[PDB]
């Protein structure tokens, strides 16, 4: 508790996301680049994403974040909620941060099979990401966005 | 024919050797010996530690290479029991894993000079989750039972991590 209570306040303090795309993984076309920091706990955020990247067969998710404060296992925690049913649960893991340092980091995100495809009208505006960041065990933020596809 | 890496692990005079040798030349340094257990046809490599284990780059090798261990007290030397935790916290250590295969072997069960209580190497067995078995290298008592007993811990273990649907997204996010 508060003795990482504060110690994940410091990292939050130090933390920031600059920026967010979405690339087609086969041919590295940008599809979709972020604005608003989607990563700031307390509100609800809003992504409006182009309707084609559910038809990619992969897409190539990266992101763009600096940290004054070291970290050894930085670590996101996605849950994707469908109409408040828990729809995909991901862990992506990035590693040892260097203080003060501004990382790329890139994974990569498979499409469903087409048979368990569900359409982006049925989608968009019921998808809520709630996403916990993590350095190693310890919780440093809660976040969540809500997907609508354009 | 599967192959099965097996390592025998214990305090010096528990009757690792003797134990090895009469599950391989059947009478009262590693060895391949061809073996079947339930029908199936197995190679046992079988290393007795006796010789390597003082030896840090040996130890660990085997620690790494073994696939189970039968890990050995002699039930009339209440220390080489007191031990078994030492050998199983190292194993554990070296392979970084909390489940490795593995078989309590109480042997010199022909003494009646007994020191350590079956109920107490059962109890010590259960609290790993790993059978335990009691042997005599000199009467041949219990030796297939111990070495195909471990076999069978590493046949399950191996079914579990061939089995343990890579999942994709239906959002992309
Ligand atoms: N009575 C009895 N003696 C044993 C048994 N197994 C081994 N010994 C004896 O205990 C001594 C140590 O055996 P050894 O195999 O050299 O132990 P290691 O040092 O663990 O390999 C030898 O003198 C063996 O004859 C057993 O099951 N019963
Ligand atoms: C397709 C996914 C979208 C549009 C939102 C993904 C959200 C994140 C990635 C969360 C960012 C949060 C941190 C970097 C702590």
């Amino acid at each position: 508790m508060s003795a990482k209570d504060e110690r994940a306040r410091e990292i939050l303090r130090g933390f920031k996301l600059n920026w967010m795309n979405l690339r087609d993984a086969e041919t590295g076309k940008i599809l979709w680049q972020g604005t608003e920091d989607l990563s700031v706990p307390g509100v609800e955020h809003e992504a409006r994403v182009p309707k084609k990247i559910l038809k990619c067969k992969a897409v190539s998710r990266e992101l763009n974040f600096s940290s004054t404060e070291q970290m050894e296992k930085f670590r996101l925690e996605q849950k994707v909620y469908f109409k408040g049913q828990c729809l995909e649960e991901w862990f992506f893991e990035f590693g040892f941060v260097i203080p003060n340092s501004t990382n790329t980091w890139q994974s990569l995100i498979e499409a469903a099979p087409e048979s368990q495809m569900m359409p982006a009208s049925v989608l968009t505006g019921n998808v809520i990401i709630e996403t916990k960041f993590f350095d190693d065990d310890l919780l440093v933020s809660t976040s969540r966005v809500r997907l609508f596809y354009v | 024919g599967t192959e099965y890496k097996l390592v025998v692990v214990g305090a010096g005079g528990v009757g690792k050797s003797a134990l090895t040798i009469q599950l391989i030349q059947n009478h009262f340094d590693s060895y391949r010996k061809q073996v079947v257990i339930d029908g199936e046809t197995c190679l046992l490599d079988i290393l007795d530690t006796a010789g390597q284990e003082e030896y840090s780059a040996m130890r660990d090798q085997y620690m790494r290479t073994g696939e189970g261990f039968l890990c050995v007290f002699a039930i009339n030397n209440t220390k080489s029991f007191e031990d078994i935790h030492h050998y199983r916290e190292q194993i554990k250590r070296v392979k970084d894993s909390e489940d490795v295969p593995m078989v309590l072997v109480g042997n010199k069960c022909d003494l009646p000079s007994r020191t350590v209580d079956t109920k107490q190497a059962q109890d010590l067995a259960r609290s790993y989750g790993i059978p335990f078995i009691e042997t005599s290298a000199k009467t041949r008592q219990g030796v297939d039972d111990a070495f195909y007993t471990l076999v069978r811990e590493i046949r399950k273990h191996k079914e579990k991590m061939s089995k343990d649907k890579k999942k994709k997204s239906k959002t992309k996010c």
